[PDB]
């Protein structure tokens, strides 16, 4: 039948270039679309190609080869706001759109001054949870999910302090177990050797 | 294979008489109607049995929806032209799109529009531009050419999709479209000589009169190729007889790669 | 000049309940579409309307119906909702159809969760945790954390408010919720967010921080028979003050 | 606007022979706009069972149609095609010349 294929996910570094591929096998061809879809948002139109070659639109270019049944979307000078899914779609002989399943693009920020640390946040008087924050590590670090069913660990998040033009990675871990301690919360991750663990209170 | 063509027409009428459709669209392969749609039936339907037998219901259902949209767009476009011409009454708008696959393997592709039966806009798919015949067409040309992707789409459709459809329909209808029925040809006196051919398919035929081995294109009267009603065609050509000198007159007929000569005693 | 407006953003339904999604466009477009988006697959067309006055089925029409009410509006009806219709629904429009180059304009999406029983619906618990003093002295920055936990389905909007104004700079909220029990199909969810400010901003005792979560849940007409409180649409929040 | 008057051609499907069954054709072509009225005549009276093709489109934007009826030609019977169009003051009659 009719098929469109694109990779599930891609990860690249801020400032770099990435090429998102789309191949298609369709019954006839009346053009190929790229759409951008930020998480939780509506897809929006990026480009249309129907003859062979490369078209440029700002930092994005779109290439098509009809005889190879292939297109790429090329993103240059990657920025954090390019983190999104990219959907390819092809109009067949009867103008029906066949949609690819989308490529999720993940961008690693360039952390200029890594300062990996695990901090214990202050208890809330309204909650039984203890909360630990792993923060300021370089983007090559991966955060693993918990191996303990009563410990919860979120994936890393990039936050941007716009006033200071400062970006940082962080992940949160929490539990209400008596034996939970920030010194051991991220034991299942490979964390930088130089990670700072401030001493506990007496 | 001989040369074959695929073409679709649209007609829109702005103030049609009671009963008469405001929109009609018909497809042809060579001289054969293959599809029809109008604003009364609102359905795309086959006009050749080899189309009905090879295209599944999803084809007719999908293009029925598309034609309902094309019908509305045609009405909007004709309304804009008649406003810009400042014309009252009933006026017509027409479109023709299509392609040809020539005997030698080369292709042509064409798209054009008419207002009141006269050329209005003609597409050039090599320069990717619209040729306008007057200042109303010029206003339209500017808007259409500002949508550059639409022009690229049409070039691809004319050059790749249309030829693919044509090859597909040529195979569906090959028992009709690729056959040959040779002409039956006769000469009679009426003073002029009439050379008459009938019973032939395809309709393309060349008939001429020659005088002592020279053609006299200016003195020959050429009849139209006419449908006989049974799928075959007839045609004729005549030449006036000179009573003041004897000359050998001969009718020459060329049809589907065969030449025939009838010498008049 | 609103583009494509579709409602509602979120909806929970019991198996068998009816639902209509509304879509309008103010772009003078002729063609309208209803799609569903599901994980791991491309958009699938449910029904479409090539022009005012005509509609037809797409690829997955079963369980749905549509009405092209006028040139602007295209509604999508689920007469008897089923769990397999849990999905994100997008209305879209284009100027015409049956031309290659014309692109689609999408509405904001409607997230529907269809459940056999509403007894698995829960609002979030929300708590805020004040910055580490060790962070403040080591980096001259201060990270507050908000945790929204135990909620189901994943129909939440989390926001931070500083001194009564919503803020976005310095905020990072997990893109996806965490499943509190990843094995279970109907697991309740957790969501974390961080707000990072300068230490001088945190150390002003008159600065006030609040994390708020809007939960979309049940309404008046939904039947409730459990002993716990009915999990209606509601806002749950938690706050902190700066510390000198 | 330019309106084009129909060309009208009346002829038999086969070379006619008295007493042999045939079809009488009336081919109306090159006209614009598309509204047209066509009747086949036998001895000046309108023939009832007359068929016609769907309206057809030419590349030069004009229209054409074929009207036909089955008949057996005889020595005595005169046949004709009668056409009215917006370009005609009165209906135009073209007789079958065999
Ligand atoms: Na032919
Ligand atoms: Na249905
Ligand atoms: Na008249």
């Amino acid at each position: 039948g009719q098929n469109i294929d694109q990779p599930t996910e891609m990860t690249a570094t801020e400032g770099a270039i990435v090429q998102i591929n789309c191949t298609y096998q369709t019954s006839g061809f009346n053009g190929l679309f790229w759409y951008q879809q930020h998480a939780g948002e509506a897809p929006t139109f990026l480009s249309y190609n129907v003859l062979d070659g490369l078209e440029e639109k700002g930092r994005f270019s779109s290439f098509l080869s009809r005889s190879k049944g292939y297109s790429y979307l090329l993103l240059k000078e990657l920025q954090m706001k390019d983190s999104a899914s990219y959907l390819c779609a092809v109009k067949d002989s009867n103008y029906q759109l066949i949609w690819g399943a989308g490529t999720k693009l993940i961008i690693k920020p360039d952390i200029q001054n890594p300062d990996p640390a695990v901090y214990q946040l202050r208890d809330s008087k309204s909650s039984d949870k203890s909360v630990c924050l792993f923060t300021d590590f370089d983007s090559q670090t991966n955060v693993s999910q918990s191996k303990d069913s009563d410990v919860y660990i979120t994936d890393k998040c990039v936050l941007d302090m716009r006033s200071m033009d400062f970006k940082s990675n962080s992940a949160v871990a929490w539990s209400n177990k008596s034996d939970f301690a920030c010194a051991n919360a991220f034991n299942n991750s490979i964390i930088p050797e130089d990670t700072f663990f401030p001493s506990p209170e007496s | 294979m001989r040369t074959h063509s695929l073409r679709y027409f649209r007609l829109g009428v702005s103030d049609p008489i009671h009963g008469v459709p405001e929109f009609i669209s018909v497809g042809y392969v060579d001289s054969h109607p293959i599809t029809t749609y109008d604003s009364v039936t609102r359905q795309k339907e086959p006009r050749a049995p080899w189309m009905a037998e090879n295209l599944a219901p999803d084809h007719w259902e999908r293009y029925t929806q598309l034609l309902r949209g094309w019908q509305q767009m045609f009405k909007v476009e004709l309304k804009r032209l008649q406003r810009h011409y400042n014309h009252s009454g009933s006026h017509t708008y027409q479109r023709m799109i299509g392609c040809e696959l020539l005997e030698d393997g080369s292709t042509t592709g064409f798209l054009q529009y008419a207002y009141d039966g006269q050329d209005f806009l003609i597409f050039n798919k090599d320069t990717l531009s619209w040729l306008a015949v007057d200042n109303v067409a010029h206003t339209i040309k500017q808007a259409w050419e500002a949508n550059q992707h639409e022009l690229l789409y049409q070039k691809n459709w004319l050059e790749e999709e249309c030829i693919a459809w044509l090859k597909r329909f040529l195979e569906y209808g090959k028992d009709t479209l690729q056959r040959t029925e040779p002409p039956l040809v006769r000469v009679n006196r009426k003073t002029a000589l009439f050379c008459k051919a009938h019973g032939f398919y395809p309709p393309e035929i060349y008939m001429t009169w020659m005088k002592n081995g020279e053609e006299i294109v200016q003195e020959i009267d050429y009849g139209d190729i006419l449908p006989s009603g049974d799928g075959t065609y007839q045609a004729w050509a005549s030449i006036e007889l000179d009573p003041q000198s004897s000359n050998l007159y001969s009718c020459h007929v060329e049809h589907s790669g065969v030449h025939m000569v009838l010498q008049v005693p | 000049n609103a583009g494509v407006t579709q409602t509602p953003k979120f909806q929970v339904l019991k198996t068998g309940q009816s639902m209509t999604l509304q879509c309008a466009q103010d772009m003078n477009h002729n063609s309208m579409y209803w799609y569903r988006q599901d994980p791991g697959m491309g958009l699938r067309l449910i029904y479409y309307s090539a022009s005012e006055g005509t509609t037809d089925k797409g690829e997955v029409p079963n369980g749905y119906n549509v009405s092209r009410l006028n040139k602007r509006e295209f509604s999508l009806r689920l007469e008897s909702a089923a769990p397999s219709q849990t999905s994100v629904y997008f209305c879209a429009s284009s100027v015409w159809t049956g031309e290659g180059s014309g692109e689609l304009f999408f509405g904001e999406g409607s997230r529907l969760t269809v459940l056999e029983d509403l007894k698995n619906v829960f609002p979030p618990e929300v708590a805020v945790f004040e910055p580490s003093e060790a962070e403040i002295s080591h980096t001259q920055k201060a990270t507050l954390v908000c945790l929204a936990t135990g909620f189901y389905p994943d129909h939440v909007e989390l926001s931070w408010w500083v001194n009564g104004k919503e803020v976005h700079s310095g905020v990072c909220t997990d893109p996806q919720p965490l499943k509190e029990q990843p094995a279970l199909n109907d697991s309740r969810y957790a969501l974390s967010s961080r707000l990072r400010v300068s230490a001088t901003f945190w150390q002003n005792p008159r600065n006030h921080f609040r994390c708020q979560v809007q939960f979309y849940g049940l309404s008046e007409n939904d039947e409730w028979t459990q002993d716990r409180a009915k999990p209606v649409t509601q806002i749950v929040s938690a706050e902190a003050w700066g510390r000198a | 606007m330019i309106q084009r008057t129909p060309k009208i051609q009346v002829y038999s499907r086969h070379p006619a022979e008295n007493g042999k069954s045939n079809f009488l054709n009336c081919y109306v072509s090159g006209f614009h706009p598309s509204d047209i009225e066509v009747d086949l005549l036998k001895n000046g009276e309108r023939i009832e069972k007359v068929e016609h093709s769907d309206l057809s489109f030419s590349k030069d934007w004009s229209f054409y149609l074929l009207y036909y009826t089955e008949f057996t030609p005889t020595e005595k019977d005169e046949y004709a095609c009668r056409v009215n169009h917006v370009t005609l003051s009165q209906p135009k009659i073209v007789k079958w010349d065999r």
